[PDB]
């Protein structure tokens, strides 16, 4: 339709948005014409892509490796602010989906459980889902899960942000050429692009194409993706939860990076490969059940050797050492398994990962309210009460009661009112 | 089922032949012998004289042996814990008094320490390292180190001890070293005029607990709990250390002291916080695939051998 | 559980150093 | 066919702990008065 | 006879409900004389 000329970019104070011209704001993103180039030129590749059989268009931004992730975060906030107004539903959860690049088939019960839990978590927390954005494997699977969410729900649809390396994407030249922005640009996934062979997933709602001037090289967007998730987590005061489904050797290093920075991970057991390796390793080191007493480092080494097939013994030793290093802290890894947890317990695993993360008690009570787990909130309040954190309970009880009233949770309203919270002492969030 | 397994493992718990030569062929790996890394730590790129692992022992001749003599500037500046530069007045293999303070100077090697006639420097009985001089080590000959392995049984919330391979699983306090960022057992060199008893406890409070200059003062009942924990220790091993700072004239030998908490009450009252020459400290699971600094895996093997734990 | 505890305590039931002076 | 590099290590681990249980005369039908079979028995037990 | 803390204290709602229900049932069934300290703080105020 009519191309946008002005955008509401949020101020650094976090209290207001200023209206400014689109060409003025978008100048800060750079692109590289070739690998040799370092400084670059301003990006002419941004706009919206129209995918066949999809009603809505997805914004795309091609940005350099040296660009600030806060600027990209401002761009995503500006798109959401433009489409849904200034008072759009802020995310209380960032869901990072990592795993296998190549295509894989999962069992129907397991797929149904992952799909149901991810949809419930995304619709209850208005979560930002960050994946790789290509039309293969876990990214395509996550897109398929969120496709039903975009159909069954009206007004706000939780974003499926795809952060991909620009050098492998089919149709990059078509996206680059022209005068920006490109309103409703047709994306031809079946068009024969000669050097590149990886297309974008049509179910992702927003695209960040990270460019370094290289062609047909993967893994260039990992650091920016991690930085963007951390930046989003600091900005919205929301936990970042990584989800690991299948995965190769680099997924192990990605999970290792996630657990070293304090970010919790949810490992899907039974999906095969690196997820099975991570799940075995945790179960070997931490799980007290009987069927995990026969687990050994030798059988784990055999499992790593049969799945990842290393060339050398030293490579196998390093992979085994890294896998054991990821599950050192039992709080930061949550393993979801069908034969132990249950079909309708994946969202509970996501909530346990949220509670195991670093955050304030009031925010954790709000997350427990969103998932409708009254027992978890009762246990958290009792544990906080026993450990001498009564001051934080009294400090957050008013805001928790307010949040419980807004999100239609009457049992939580009764629970918060029972712990000496006066009804006539409520306070508004903003200042009149 | 848990009890069915437990009862099953409760009943299974000159005439020795090794037939592995039939599968592989001719064997002779000789991987037991320790060879330190080429670049000496914290020396600014100073490199040793390389030696294959089949040339390390002193019984073998090796006529092409030309080690490099290097001493660190910190050791050469002469602090209180550093021996004098001329070792001719130092008496080895007996307890020697320097400035009225007792130093052990006895090695756990059965042959003993042999003294070179030309320079008076001691010769390492545990093999060649391709390097003479003291390096980063302050004392000629045996640098006595004490390591503190504070252990507890790895337990789940319900209180049951975790069991792997039919044996109970241990858990030890591990520190991340400041110099090389590898996890290790807390411990340090034995000071002049003091014994292993004071040294083991003092280094564990300074490094694992941060009780030197990096933490608040403990309560009167926590000190009694820590004293109760520290009153029952067993010396499990006294071995040579595969430490990369070892040279031909100065080598580290460790005495390992294990403080085991059977009930788990005293171990649970410890507030772990890295101090001194340690960045982070944590309760870590003991197993055979651990990648730790120097020969601490051998020390953990000795602890699990003594306690009949999983390794 | 009583038996789980009972079996757990049924398996735990010169080289001596006193470091309480530190 | 040739075994994998980890199966050979597993078989070597199995074969590294053997106990000679008996060294007895063998009730072999090919035995004669001037040539008889005597056996050494090696047991490789897999506890796990 | 109700004895306990002189200073003010907050109890969990389930525990408070259980103590209140049991004490009311016992008092109404036996026509019991409840003897406390009588001041408007703590366990005396709670019993009141
Ligand atoms: N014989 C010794 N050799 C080396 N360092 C020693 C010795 N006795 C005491 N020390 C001290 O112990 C500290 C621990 O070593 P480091 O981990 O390198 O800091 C050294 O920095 C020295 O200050
Ligand atoms: O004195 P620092 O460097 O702190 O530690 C000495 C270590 O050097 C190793 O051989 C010993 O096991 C001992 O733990
Ligand atoms: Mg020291
Ligand atoms: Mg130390």
């Amino acid at each position: 339709s009519v191309a946008a000329k002005t955008l509401l970019i949020e101020n650094e104070d976090g209290k207001g948005s200023t209206r400014m011209e689109v060409q003025d704001f978008m100048k800060r993103f750079h692109m590289h014409a070739s690998e040799d180039d370092k400084t670059g030129s301003p990006s002419t590749a941004w706009g919206t892509l129209r995918f066949p059989t999809k009603e809505a268009t997805a914004p795309y931004l091609r940005l350099s490796v040296n660009d600030d992730p806060e600027d990209a975060l401002l761009f995503v906030k500006a798109m959401l602010a433009q489409k849904y107004g200034e008072t759009y539903d802020r995310p209380s959860l960032i869901l990072s989906v990592t795993g296998g690049a190549r295509n894989f088939t999962l069992p129907p019960r397991l797929e149904t459980a992952i799909a149901k839990g991810l949809r419930l978590a995304a619709q209850r927390t208005n979560a930002w889902v960050v994946t790789g954005g290509t039309n293969t494997g876990v990214m395509k699977l996550t897109g398929q899960i969120m496709e039903a969410l975009s159909k069954t729900q009206s007004h706000f649809i939780p974003p499926t942000i795809g952060i991909a390396t620009y050098g492998v994407i089919i149709g990059g030249d078509d996206m680059t050429r022209g005068e920006p922005p490109k309103i409703g640009l047709e994306y031809e996934m079946h068009k024969k692009d000669p050097p590149k062979t990886t297309p974008l997933d049509d179910n992702h709602n927003l695209f960040l194409l990270v460019d370094d001037g290289s062609t047909n090289k993967f893994g260039k967007e990992i650091k920016f993706r991690a930085a963007f998730e951390n930046a989003a987590g600091q900005a919205f005061a929301a936990p970042v939860v990584t989800i690991v489904v299948q995965g190769g050797p680099g997924t192990l290093g990605t999970a290792l990076q996630a657990v070293r920075q304090g970010t919790p991970i949810v490992v899907v057991d039974g999906s095969g490969l690196a997820a099975d390796v991570l799940a075995y390793a945790y179960n070997f080191m931490h799980n007290p059940l009987t069927r995990f007493k026969s687990y050994t480092i030798d059988d784990l080494r055999q499992k790593v050797a049969q799945t990842f097939n290393p060339k050398s013994s030293q490579q196998l030793t390093n992979l085994l050492d890294s896998a054991l290093e990821c599950v050192q802290d039992p709080n930061l890894v949550v393993v979801y398994s069908l034969q132990e947890s249950g079909i309708d317990e994946f969202d509970d695993c996501i909530l346990k990962a949220i509670f195991s993360s670093q955050g304030k008690l009031g925010n954790k009570l709000k997350q427990a309210m969103y998932f409708d787990q009254l027992d978890v909130a009762k246990r958290a309040l009792s544990e906080a009460s026993k450990n001498g954190q009564h001051n934080e309970i009294a400090a957050c009880i008013n805001d928790n009661l307010m949040a419980a009233m807004m999100h239609n949770k009457p049992h939580f309203v009764e629970l918060y009112l029972g712990f000496d919270a006066k009804i006539y002492e409520l306070k508004p969030s903003e200042e009149v | 089922i848990s009890f069915r397994f437990s009862l099953d493992q409760q009943a299974t718990k000159i005439n020795r032949l090794n037939s592995a030569v039939a599968v592989h062929g001719h064997t002779a790996e000789a991987a037991e012998w320790y060879v330190p890394p080429e670049e000496y730590p914290k020396s600014g790129g100073v490199k040793r004289y390389l030696i294959d692992a089949s040339m390390v022992p002193l019984s073998i001749m090796c006529p092409s042996y030309d080690p490099v003599e290097y001493t660190h500037p910190s050791v050469a500046a002469q602090p209180v814990w550093a021996d004098p530069a001329d070792p001719r007045k130092i008496k080895f293999n007996v307890k020697d008094e320097v400035n009225g303070k007792v130093v052990d100077r006895t090695s756990c090697h059965p042959s003993g320490i042999s003294i070179d006639s030309n320079t008076g420097r001691p010769i390492n009985p545990w093999g060649r390292t391709g390097m003479t001089g003291r390096g980063l080590l302050g004392k000629w000959g045996v640098n006595q180190a004490a390591d503190t392995v504070v252990t507890r049984w790895k337990r789940s919330p319900d209180g049951s001890i975790l069991e792997r391979d039919g044996k109970k699983v241990l858990e030890f306090v591990a520190i991340q070293r400041q110099d090389n960022k590898m996890w290790a057992i807390p411990g340090g060199f034995v000071d002049n005029g003091e014994d292993v008893a004071l040294t083991s406890g003092r280094e564990f409070m300074e490094e694992a607990l941060g009780m030197g200059t990096s933490a608040d003062l403990m309560s009167a009942e926590s000190k009694d709990s820590l004293a109760a924990l520290f009153s029952s220790g067993t010396i499990v091993a006294r071995i040579y250390c595969e430490d990369p700072r070892n040279t031909d004239n100065a080598w580290v030998e460790t005495t390992c002291v294990n403080f085991h908490d059977e009930s788990g009450r005293h171990a649970a009252r410890l507030k772990l916080q890295g101090g001194d020459d340690a960045e982070h400290a944590r309760w870590m699971m003991v197993h055979g695939g651990l990648n730790l600094f120097a020969s601490h895996r051998t020390l953990l093997q000795h602890v699990t051998s003594a306690l009949n734990a999983y390794f």
